[PDB]
């Protein structure tokens, strides 16, 4: 089933991340265009995902890469700037504008 | 704040008010997030502060009104 982001991401979607929090499936897609962020969640009454949250391309024009460890959406913007976000409501928690991080990797001895 | 200089004898269908005033309103959710972030940053010891060289003093909470302009319902 193809779901089109042509009505929200007019310049192509750049990064996609999928998780399972709050008894849902938050699929956060970061791209450039009318809306920088699109949060798709599966509709329980239908067959497909619908948009639940939208962030305009005003402060951040888009997301290049995501990494969702747990309740922490580390968002790398189009300016190679890393930031810390809370996935529950997408509120600004932290920002890292001093470090021009082209790519960031988070590694830990994961047990649970 | 303008002077009428055209004559319109046609019938216009519109409604008008005779004493209604807009009271307190709510800020946009995107605007509210910026202020919530500013409050969070102003009271964070891990900020590279530009005007304060001391640990930040705690203050009673901030609550920004939201107009629910997003499908959050907030």
């Amino acid at each position: 089933s193809f779901i089109s982001t042509e009505n929200y991401h007019t310049l192509g979607c750049l990064s996609l991340v999928a998780g399972d929090l709050a008894s849902e499936v938050p699929v956060i897609i970061g791209g450039t265009g009318n809306c920088a962020f699109s949060k798709w969640e599966p509709d329980s009454s239908k067959k497909g995902m619908t948009v639940k949250n939208l962030i305009d391309a005003e402060i951040i024009k888009g997301a290049k890469k995501f990494q969702l460890i747990d309740n922490l959406l580390f968002v790398l913007d189009t300016d190679n700037v890393l930031s810390l976000w809370d996935i529950y409501t997408l509120t600004p928690v932290w920002n890292w504008p001093s470090l021009h991080v082209e790519e960031f990797l988070l590694t830990t001895e994961a047990d649970s | 704040s303008h002077i009428e200089e055209l004559q319109s004898e046609e019938t216009a269908i519109s409604d008008f008010s005779t004493g209604e005033n807009v009271g307190p309103l709510a800020l946009p959710v995107g605007k509210a997030r910026q202020l919530i972030g500013l409050y969070t940053m102003a009271h964070n010891p891990n900020m590279t502060h530009l005007k304060i060289n001391l640990p930040v003093t705690a203050l009673p909470p901030l609550w920004v009104r939201c107009d629910s302009s997003d499908p959050e319902g907030t």
